[PDB]
């Protein structure tokens, strides 16, 4: 029963500034340290600070002294990050991990993908892609997620039923300079014409949520 | 205070035994955790206080340093270890991690399972259309994917993507999708994606006529 | 003794 959930993914204008969250469930906040952790696109982790909620106490790295500003608020149960003057090296996913008193019971949060751009939203266009496959009792099928920024986009099978044979590729980027990626899925064709195939596409950064069914032909 | 985590990467077959090392650059003492991070992004401390094992985490999994040389052990390799490996050092601040490594998974020869897909009517009536060309479940990652319109070879007019390996078995899948104006996909009828892998003996062609 | 994690409490 406890966990800490991050604030959802979100693009911001270069120069501004953003406050994300890290909300305690199960337990309270200040029992524990909370560490902030950074990670930019096709790199590794580095550590941002930490806080001791009790006290609202900051410990810094060096780099990000000058930008990073962590808090918290004991009665919300919440641990914020608060970075200022925003840029393309702000883009990364930020991490919030719990550093418990009983070691044992340390873990970390999902990530809050922050993208930095002069752009602005664009949620995507869900196409489906039609089973009407052969290959040995087994059909595949899909949905195509077209256009669509920044990132991330989210795709989940029948409300989460569906898990096995399920591949989400990776997003490409297009001369547009816009977002598309694919889920698809296989699925034995014996049960095409009985079960109900939708997938669930989320695009936080612009508040979309489609849900769209794919039949066979 | 650096940490010189190596190696950058590595591959090794199932059952196999590895071992990741950090070089503490001023000496860090028994401060030193192992995280994992799966391909979906999250993250898993694995060991904590250099050779203590966290909850749940599997017996085969192993802490223990060696002078200035902290290092995780895998004594038998299995297809859910493929994953990043960072070590964090928290003694000394700024705490540090290593540059990482990028554990792949050596594994037999497989042949992909072939799929096309016709533009839906509903992205039609938006003025384009993209045929994907799905390959499903193979090793190695390279592959060779071409498009033919009326046996017309294409270039420059379709992308693929290819997800990291599988958590079950090992393999890849990859998607060519081929873009076109409602127009140009409304002028011709023969359309053929052709996959070449390693794990055929001739390359397969799969494809449906308008 | 670490530094990751909280001391007291």
């Amino acid at each position: 029963v406890q966990l800490l959930e991050q604030s959802g993914a979100e693009l911001v204008k270069p120069g501004a500034s953003v406050k994300l969250s890290c909300t305690a469930s199960g337990f309270n906040i200040e029992d524990s340290y909370i560490h902030w952790v950074k990670q930019r696109p096709e790199q590794g982790l580095e550590w941002i600070g930490r806080i001791d909620p009790e006290d609202g106490e900051t410990k810094y790295a060096p780099k990000f002294q000058g930008k990073a500003t962590i808090t918290a608020d004991t009665s919300s149960n919440t641990a914020y990050l608060h970075l200022r003057r925003l840029t393309s090296e702000d883009t990364a996913i930020y991490y919030c991990g719990r550093g418990a008193y009983y070691i044992k019971e340390d873990f970390w949060g999902q990530g809050t993908t922050l993208t930095v751009s002069s752009a602005s939203t664009k949620g995507p266009s869900v196409f489906p892609l039609a089973p009407s496959s052969k290959a040995g009792g087994t059909a595949a099928l899909g949905c195509l997620v077209k256009d669509y920024f920044p990132e991330p986009v989210t795709v989940s099978w029948n409300s989460g039923a569906l898990t096995s044979g399920v591949h989400t590729f990776p997003a490409v980027l297009q001369s547009s300079g816009l977002y598309s990626l694919s889920s698809v899925v296989t699925v034995p064709s014996s049960s095409l014409g009985t079960q109900t195939y939708i997938c669930n596409v989320n695009h936080k950064p612009s508040n979309t949520k489609v849900d769209k069914k794919v039949e066979p032909a | 205070l650096v940490m010189t985590q190596t190696p950058s990467s590595l591959s090794a077959s199932l059952g196999e035994r590895v071992s990741l090392t950090c070089r503490a650059s001023q000496d860090i003492g028994n401060n030193l955790n192992w995280i994992q991070q799966k391909p979906d992004g999250t993250i898993k401390r694995l060991i904590y206080a250099t050779s203590s094992l966290d909850s749940g985490v599997p017996k085969r999994f192993s802490g223990s340093r060696s002078g200035s040389d902290y290092s995780l052990t895998i004594s038998s390799l299995e297809s859910e270890d493929f994953a990043d490996y960072y070590c964090l050092q928290h003694d000394t601040f700024p705490l540090t991690f290593g540059g990482g490594t990028k554990l792949e998974i050596k594994r037999t020869v497989a042949a992909p399972s072939v799929f096309i897909f016709p533009p839906s009517d509903e992205q039609l009536k938006s003025g384009t259309a993209s045929v994907v060309c799905l390959l499903n479940n193979f090793y190695p990652r390279e592959a060779k994917v071409q498009w033919k319109v009326d046996n017309a070879l294409q270039s420059g007019n379709s992308q693929e993507s290819v997800t990291e390996q599988d958590s079950k078995d090992s393999t890849y899948s990859l998607s060519s999708t081929l873009t076109l104006s409602k127009a140009d996909y409304e002028k011709h009828k023969v359309y053929a994606c052709e996959v070449t892998h390693q794990g055929l003996s001739s390359p397969v062609t799969k494809s449906f006529n308008r | 003794h670490g530094q990751w994690n909280k001391p007291s409490k």
